[PDB]
Parts: C-alpha cells; structure tokens; sequence
DNA sequence: TATAATGGGAGCTGTCACGGATGCA
DNA sequence: TGCATCCGTGAGTGCAG
C-alpha cells in the first residue's frame, strides 16, 4: 500500500524476518521484548536517468507471539484483545 | 492507595454523612488536621504524643491553592472580617 | 548487626531467610543534601563522639503486612557482561519473596 | 493497522529527503529513518487499550 | 517623487481602525457607565417586549459593574499573572528524572510569543507579520487560562493529550473543588474486608489489632511511655517499625 | 476560523514581485541605509536614533515604543522634535530625508512580498517541538535579517540569499525554545549527533548499539561513560498530569510524595530536640551553657573558629575553648542520667 | 481577626502588578546542569522565594536571624521556602489581551456590554476585521 | 552569510438530554 | 412574533490502577 514513494522513486521488493536475539524466557527476565528483526529490501530508481541502488535496510524489531497466544513486552506477558466494531459496508 | 501508604478518600458523599449527623467537629477534623491543615496537622500529632487534646485548626492548605489559582486567572478572591476589611490567610508571606 | 544478620557481604538478604515487616532486604546509601547537618544536629553529635556521617540509610525494607522467605535474588550491575541499564543507573537488585 | 500507520509516517520521511539534500548521491539505506515505524509498533503494544 | 519632481498625494484618510484586545480595551475604557444605564432604562419603556428584554440583560451587566466598582476594561489583561512555582512544580522522581506541571509548558508557550513580539516591534516589521504575532498571543493566553475552550487545544508533541489549563484545574469532578475542597483524603484511616460477628453487641465491631496499632499510633507512643515499654516516645516508635 | 489558513490568506494578498521590482525595492533600501549615515554625518545625531525616526513616520504613529538601545525614549514629541531639525535642511541635504523615507517603505513591501517563501520552508520543519506558526514567525524573523543584509549588486535573486537566514532562525528556535529545560544550542547540536550516528549503527547492526559501540563510531574523546551522561541530560521531563489507567480518574503526579515539606512525625521530632537540648543547658550551667550556646546557635548557628570567640564572651580566647570542653564535658556526663538524647541519632 | 465572608472580583492590571514579585522575562525553567532555577525565568528565587528555609540562594545568608534581608550577591529573601507556594509572578504583555472567560462565556460580557455580535467580537479579536474608533471622515462606497 | 527556491494538512465518525442565544417565514 | 437549530454542559461512591 505505502509503496512506491513518488516525486526520484523508491520501490518495495520484499521483507524478511530474522529469529529473535534472545529466547522467550531470556526476555522475561531481562525486561526485554520477544521480537524479531525486520529487514526490507528496497530499490531506488531515478525519475529522470535510470538510477539503480538496492540495499536491504533494517526497520526495527517486530514483537513475536508465543505458543499459547501471548506476547512479551519489556518482559511482561500481555494479551491483545480482539475488538468488535461495526463493519465496513453500506 | 495501599502501596503509597495511602489515606482513605473521605468524599463528598462521606462529608454529607457527617453533615447529616451534625458532627461539625468530626468533619472539620477530617477537613483540616487529618488531611492538609499543615499547621494544625503537625500541631496535632505533637499533641497526641504529648498527651494533650488536639488544637483547634487553621485554614486548610488546599484552600490557599484555590486562592492563588484564582489569581492566576486574574480574579481577586478575598477573605474578609465582619467589618468588611480583608484578612490575610497567608500571614503576610505574600505582601510586600 | 541483629538488624543485618540475614544480609550477605554486599547488602542482599541471604536466599532462604525469613523476612518480615521492617526488615531490610537490600541496604543502600545515598548522600545527604545541602541540609548536611544543620546546627541543631551538628551539636547533638558533638556530644556523642561520632561526627555527622555523610551517607544515608535508604535501604529497601519490607512493606507493612508483607513478607516471607527469600527464594531468589537477581543483581544486575553495569560493568558486568550482557547487561546495560537505563542511563545513569549503576546497579539494580531484585529480591523475590515467597 | 498500527503498522500501516508507521509505514505511512516513514513515507513522510523519505519524500522529505527526496526533495532536499542531494538528488543523486542517495541509497535506500540513508533515505529511510526506521524510527516512525519502530515507534508506532512500540505504541500499539505498550499503551493501547 | 524626486525624479518627476512632483509631490504625489494618494487619496486616503487618517482613519483610526484597530484590531483585537488593543481595540476593545479602548472601547471599554470609553464607557461612561452611568450614561448607558440612563439610555437603557430610558429604553426599558419600549413596547414589543423584545427591546425591553435585552436592555434588561445588558443593564444587569452595567449595574453589575456599577454596584461592584469593577471597570469593564479590566476583562482585558495587560499583565497576565503567574502562579507560584510550588503550585505547578518541577520535581525529580526516583530515577533522577523530572516531572513537571502542564502550566510551565503553557507559560513558556506564551512567554516566547510575547518576547518574539517585543522584538518584532522594535525591528519594525510589516503589519501582516506583527498581526500574526498578536493573534498567536491571544491563543497563547487563551490556552493558559482555558485551553480548548476556543479553537483546537494545546497538545504537547507526540501525544494528543490536551494540556491542563487553569480552568481545567478548577472545574470538573476531578477539579480543585469537588476533589480537594468538598472532600480530601485523610490520615488515621484504614480499609479492610468485613466479616459477620454475631457475638458483638449492637455498639461494637471487630478491628484487627494490626490496624488498631497504626490508627492510634500517636496515642500508643504516649501510653507506651506512661508505663515504660520505652523511655521516650522516639524510641517507642522505633520498636514498632519492625514486626 | 483556523489560524493557519487565515495567515495563508493575508499572504495571498501581497502579490509576488517581479525581477525588476525585486531590484527596485532592494535598490531603494541600500540607498536609504547609506542615506542615513550620510544623513547622520550632516547632523551628527546618531545612525540608529535617526533610522528609528525615519521608521516612525513611514509606518504611521500606529506604533511607537522607546526602542532599547537608542538613548532617548522615542515618544512622538522627540519624533516631531527630530523630524523637525531634520526637515529643517537644505534641499541638497534634506535631499536624504526623502531618501530614507522612500527606502524604509521598500523594506516593508519587500518583506511582505516574500512571506510565501518562509511558509514553504517552515513547512518542512514541523514535528520538531514547534508549532507551524511558531516556526513561521521564527522564519519571518530571519527574513527581516535577509533584507537588511542583501546586496542586489551581486545579481542574485532574493530567494537565494533569504533561504539561508530563514532556515538559520527556524533551526535556532527549534533549538532554543523546544525543551522545557532549555539547553545551550551547541549541546543540542551534539546530542542530535548521537541520535544520527547511533541510528546508522542500528541500521548496520540489526539491533540498537550499546554505549560502547557509540563512543567508538563517535570517535576520539568519546568513551562509554560520556555517551551515557550525555543521554541523561537529553532526557525530556514528563507531565505531572500524564494519565494513569484507561479510564482517567488518576494522575501520575498524585503518586508522588512531597518530600520537601516536613512530615508531622518530622516537625514534631525537631521540637522535642531543640527543647530537650535546652533541657541540658540550664541543668548544669547556663553561662557555660551560654558561651557554648554561642559556639553554635539555637537558631542560625554561631560557629567560626577563634575570632568572635575572642571578642565578647566575658573571658579570654583560648579560655572559652576550655569551658567549651567543660561545656561539652559536663554534657557527656550530664547525659549519662537523662539518657534521653541517644534516641535522636535513630 | 476572624474570617467571615469571601469576596471575589476583578483584578485590575495595576492590581495584578500589586501582587507580583517580578516580571518572568525568560521561558526557562531550571539549569540543565546545576538543576537549579535560571534567574528571570519561571522558577527564579529572587522573584518567588528561597528554595531552602531561611537560606539565601548562593550562600550569602543562611539562618533565621537574618530574616528578611535580600542578600545583595544573589538577591533572594531569607524566609521560609513555603513562600514559593504563595508569591505571584506576572508576565508583562506587549499588546493587551482579552480574558477568554469574559469573551467566550455566552452570553458574552464584553459582547453584550458593547452591543457586539458574538461573531463580531471574534473577528475584531482574532484579527479578521478592523473596528473603527475615529473614522476621521472616511467614506466607503458612498457612505461616511 | 549568495545557483534557485515564494498559500498546510489531517480530519474520525455508533450518546444524550436540557437549556439558553441565534437565525428565519 | 413563533419556532427551528447550534453550542456548551452535564452525565454515582470508594478501592485496586
Ligand atoms: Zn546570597
């Protein structure tokens, strides 16, 4: 949806997710978050010449959900309560 | 709150209660020496550990905040005696 | 010392003690302020042969109506491996009670 | 949803540096400030209702 | 003109036509209150009852000022007051970090604009600019006093929380009246779970003894001397501080 | 109704200049400055003092204030008074009154004529601690700088030179008012230098850097200790009304105890000291518990070493430092029966 | 004497000044290094009060006997820190400004007292229209 | 301190009921 | 003149939080 960015133009190839720098329990202790690093490969292209560069820039950490349905966020388990709302339509 | 080592909130509705009983001195107590009448509060606890009856109270501190907060809105609130001349509830500490 | 008979060299209760309200769980010292001993106080010490001390008891005691049996302790300094805490904090000690 | 709002903020941050600072010596690496994304995610999980 | 060696005159008047609180402090200042009373009643005589109605509403406000001694102009501050620091503090919380009232960030907000206008004056800037500084000046003072009342509300950055303005403090269930004047928190009080005691007489209750101690702690320190489970009251307290 | 769209309208009013009108107005200003010091070496009054008087009449009396830095309080009497010994001049000298007045008026229409530009610069500086408008004024503020320091003779379009002073004053205000605790601009300057170089470190690491990994990429004179204490002042304060919970009937400031004002345990304690110590002065002697009662103070303290102790005690200098010792000495055996002072060391 | 009533009324500009102990000139709080209050800003002690009971700001005078001397070096009274709670400051505005209560509290108290429409008072105040005070004979589209 | 650059940007949504002040056939 | 129509104001207690 957000890509590609427009006038030079910057387009989206693919994302990847890496395994977490610390295992579930290690984050519970060290008041960390149980999250995975988010990389996204991009290609810049020049609106006038034909420029081509392509790095996979690091976007941060996306937190991961454990086996039972919970999350760990600064080392406390949490739940994301589904929300009810009027639905789209006419 | 228990964890702060709280006080019990004695609310509008509790004040009504005491009001309906007519316990003026018990209510006043709640509203000065037991809450924020810094002067008579300190004065009281000294009175208990000294085995004396607690002392009649002065103006709650939170009322002073109510005065100063109405000045900051440019309103001139004024305590007055029966002959209509002001009364300093700040004991001169905010006059020049 | 009775008031410390359960603390290790560093200032931690020993794992397996019994702790009750009032008891120190982790001794700690912070420095006194610009109210460093005022006259009233500089004199009271003048009689007792100890001069004003420069640090303060900020020990973590136990809250009213709490307590039990120290089951674990966690001590995280900085200068130790794997560990780095929010800026300006030397060391953070946690003691789990049961 | 919260992700689609971090992404759109990052896109206010590329085009800003797509039209001020040098329109040819530029990579993806240095046209992307990860922070508008990192923050909307930190938000969703730490202060949502 | 020195090139055409003509002296040009452009058709335009010395009119006095202003904008903002600067204007109104004048119009309010030029109000002979007694006069307007005279006219409003001298018009309270009218029929149709609709003119008679609003010359009452208006007249009420005149006599409000007449009877009290306030000057209408006074509803326009030149000198905005500042509230003592301690009532809007800057404090270091445990982590050596600082917590501060919303008012400072509202004052600062206003002090910048008054300052940057005091400059824009001396550096002689166009109206179109000095105008914008003055406007921005009301909205400053209008948010210090009653943020959000008019226009958008003043939000610190990165949040959508309206700042807490002077009126917001004064008013509401959370305001100064209903939350600190018509009932406070209190010392010498406790809470606990209740439990039926059918052995009590009508006039009695079961107060656990740990609560009892505290709620009477002063009294217990003094008694603790009058018998002597401690020499003086200060040592008396240090006894009961660990169980 | 919306305070931006409004200013955006007042601006859409003064039309954009054209290259001629650029140079015409630019031109008329430079001459009028020259005209002022030429017009001050004829009269010797003062460059600024004069320029303000040229400014007064051109803009109208709508405004006037004693401009700090000029030595007379510029009340419209000294403007008529000085517009007079000015307009008193010979057509070949009072030639330059006409020159200043015309130039001041070009100043105005050149500022007003280039306000749109500031808009489209401060537009890019939002979300930084300063309101759009606030950035605009700061922007315009510089724009004023740009006219008084332009040189049309260099053949530049006015845009090019002003687009420097504009973004010089935005960036200065973005760095001098944004924070509740103001920090020197050069300290701000280097803070962002961490923020930026840490950010690339993270973008190269797949994780946030440590203190150390920062002091390295930060270079020399940078250790792990000094990146730490730099952050701990970067730290913005937090609101006392920061909302607690997800209803809102609690405020993060309420959970904060006031430790300045003395508690009632406390302020009671001080009274049973400062009197149960007066309970050990007049118990063994009250004039040797007065010369030592002025070796300190019952309030204010009285303690230096040897100089007022030698002035008015009754006795000689190193003789009060002896009944100072027998003062204390009497009190250490005094308080071996009334042992009710130990408890005050806690 | 003993309180018996409580009066509320408008504070004149000169009266606001009456209360004040100093123009808060700077938008500064407290020094990012000494964590002490910048002078002439929102927490300055030469305005509001000593921060420590009967202790002057810089060191000058530090106990009860000197009670009320504004030390010369730093300029801070020698009284109880409790006055930081009561001593008003004042900001001294460049161009006068309206108190929004007396504007936007319908029906307006400035807007009825001058037969000024609701929406007129806005325009004239938030700068969307001029308001003629002496037209010096001006005339517009054939009407003085 | 100097190529030139000259009008923004996010709105937010499903309550209610009353009283007062303003607009309009 | 009578009556739409808008704007601003309210919307329970304490405790855990
Ligand atoms: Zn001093």
């Amino acid at each position: 949806e957000t890509f590609p960015i427009e006038e030079l133009v910057l387009d989206f190839l693919e994302y990847r997710l890496g395994e977490p720098p610390f295992p579930q329990d290690e984050c519970r202790e060290k008041d960390l978050t149980y999250q995975a690093p988010l990389y996204a490969r991009l290609q810049l292209i020049h609106k006038d010449t034909g420029l081509i560069k392509e790095d996979e820039v690091f976007l941060g950490h996306i937190p991961l959900m454990t086996e039972d349905g919970s999350f760990i966020i600064n080392g406390a388990d949490r739940v994301i309560v589904s929300q009810i709302h009027r639905s789209p339509g006419v | 709150g228990k964890a702060q080592f709280g006080g019990q909130r004695f609310g509008e509705m509790e004040v009504w209660a005491l009001e309906a009983y007519g316990a003026a001195h018990t209510l006043q107590e709640m509203l000065t020496l037991k809450s924020d009448d810094i002067e008579g509060r300190n004065a009281a606890y000294e009175a208990i550990i000294k085995g004396e009856d607690v002392p009649e109270p002065s103006v709650p501190e939170s009322f002073r905040v109510l005065v100063k907060e109405l000045q900051a809105l440019a309103l001139d609130v004024q305590t007055l005696d029966e002959k209509d001349n002001p009364v300093d509830i700040f004991e001169g500490l905010a006059s020049k | 010392e009775a008031a410390l008979r359960d603390l290790d060299e560093e200032g931690v209760v020993r794992i397996g003690a019994e702790v009750k309200p009032g008891d120190i769980l982790v001794g700690r010292t912070s420095f006194k302020g610009e109210s460093e001993p005022t006259p009233e106080e500089r004199l009271l010490r003048s009689i007792f042969g100890e001069k004003a001390r420069d640090v303060k008891d900020t020990s973590l005691r136990v809250p009213p109506g709490e307590g039990g049996i120290v089951v674990r302790t966690v001590r995280l300094r900085r200068g130790d491996p794997g560990v780095e805490l929010k800026p300006g904090v030397r060391e953070v000690v946690r003691v789990y009670v049961a | 949803d919260q992700f689609r709002v971090g992404l759109a903020r990052l896109a206010r941050g590329v085009r800003e540096r797509m039209l001020m600072g040098s329109e040819d010596s530029l990579t993806p690496a240095k046209l992307v400030n990860s922070r508008p994304l990192e923050a909307a995610i930190r938000e969703f999980f730490s202060r949502s209702q | 003109d020195l090139v055409r060696n003509v002296v040009r005159v452009v058709e335009s008047y010395d009119i006095d036509a202003r904008m903002g609180a600067e204007a109104i402090q004048q119009l309010l200042k030029e109000l002979d209150l007694e006069a307007l009373e005279k006219e409003l009643l001298e018009e309270m005589k009218h029929p149709s009852r609709a003119r008679r109605a609003k010359a009452r509403k208006r007249l009420e406000v005149v006599r409000a000022f007449l009877d009290s001694g306030n000057r209408p102009e006074w509803m326009i501050l030149e000198a905005v007051p500042v509230l003592p620091p301690d009532l809007r503090p800057m404090v270091q919380v445990d982590g050596g970090r600082f917590a501060t009232s919303d008012l400072n960030d509202l004052y600062r907000r206003l002090i910048n604009r008054n300052n940057r206008l005091k400059k824009l004056l001396a550096q002689g800037a166009p109206e179109i600019i000095i105008r914008n500084e003055k406007r921005m000046l009301q909205e400053a003072v209008d948010a210090l006093l009653d943020n959000g009342r008019r226009g958008a509300p003043v939000t610190n950055p990165g949040s959508d929380r309206p700042l807490r303005s002077l009126t917001d403090i004064l008013s509401g269930k959370q305001g100064r009246f209903r939350q600190n004047l018509l009932g406070k928190r209190v010392d010498y009080s406790g809470r606990s779970v209740i439990v039926v005691g059918p052995q009590l007489k009508l006039h009695q209750c079961g107060l656990p003894k740990r609560m009892a101690l505290e709620l009477f702690k002063p009294f217990l320190l003094k008694k603790m001397e009058e018998k002597g489970i401690a020499p003086n009251v200060k040592a008396a307290r240090r006894m009961l501080e660990r169980q | 109704s919306d305070p931006v769209r409004q200013y955006l309208h007042e601006i859409g009013q003064v039309p954009l200049l054209t290259l001629e009108e650029e140079v015409e107005l630019a031109r008329k200003v430079e001459e009028g400055m020259e005209a002022i010091k030429k017009l001050s070496e004829i009269t010797g009054l003062d460059p600024d003092l004069i320029r303000e008087v040229v400014r007064a009449k051109i803009l109208g009396s709508a405004r006037v204030r004693h401009i700090p830095g000029l030595k007379e309080t510029l009340d419209p009497k000294t403007v008529e008074e000085i517009d007079q010994k000015l307009k008193s001049l010979p057509k070949e000298h009072k030639r330059y009154l006409h020159i200043a007045r015309e130039g001041e008026a070009a100043r105005q229409h050149l500022i007003e004529a280039n306000l749109r530009l500031v808009v489209s610069i401060a537009k890019k500086y939002t979300g930084r601690g300063l309101s759009f408008l606030d950035l605009i004024q700061e922007g315009n503020q510089g724009l004023i700088r740009a006219v008084e320091k332009f040189e049309y003779k260099r053949r530049f379009k006015f845009s090019t030179y002003a687009t420097w002073w504009i973004r010089q004053a935005i960036n200065r205000a973005i760095a001098d008012q944004a924070r509740t605790i103001r920090i020197p601009v050069h300290m701000v300057e280097t803070i962002n230098k961490l923020s930026r170089t840490a950010r690339q470190l993270q973008q190269e690491l797949g994780r946030e850097p440590t203190y150390e990994e920062i002091a390295e990429a930060m270079g020399p004179g940078w250790d792990a200790k000094r990146v730490e204490e730099t952050l701990k002042i970067a730290q913005e304060p937090v609101s006392l009304e920061t909302p607690i919970g997800d209803e809102k009937d609690s405020f993060y400031g309420d959970f904060i105890p006031d430790e300045h004002l003395p508690s009632p345990v406390d302020a009671a304690t001080q009274s049973l000291l400062s009197e149960e110590l007066e309970k050990a002065l007049s118990k063994l002697s009250e004039r040797e518990a007065m010369v030592l009662k002025l070796r300190k103070g019952l309030i204010d303290g009285r303690e230096h070493t040897l100089e007022e102790v030698g002035a008015f005690f009754g006795v000689t200098r190193e003789r009060i430092r002896q009944i100072e010792n027998k003062a204390l000495r009497k009190l250490k055996y005094h308080e071996s029966r009334t042992r009710k002072l130990r408890d005050f060391l806690d | 004497k003993e309180v018996r009533k409580v009066r509320i009324a408008l504070a004149s500009p000169e009266k606001i000044r009456s209360w004040s102990y100093g123009e808060v000139e700077k938008p500064e709080t407290i020094n990012y290094r000494t964590l002490k209050p910048e002078r002439d800003g929102l927490f300055d002690e030469r305005i509001f009060g000593p921060i420590k009971d009967y202790e002057c700001a810089c060191g000058k005078y530090k106990r009860q006997r000197f009670e009320g001397k504004v030390c010369e070096r730093c300029g801070v009274e020698v009284t109880k820190s409790i006055v930081k709670r009561y001593r008003m400051g004042h900001i001294e505005l460049a161009t006068p400004a309206a108190h929004i209560w007396f504007v936007k509290d319908v029906p307006s108290k400035i807007g009825t007292l001058l037969d000024l429409s609701a929406t007129e008072l806005e325009q004239v105040l938030y700068f969307s229209k001029y308001i003629v005070l002496d037209p010096k004979g001006a005339i517009l589209n054939g009407v003085p």
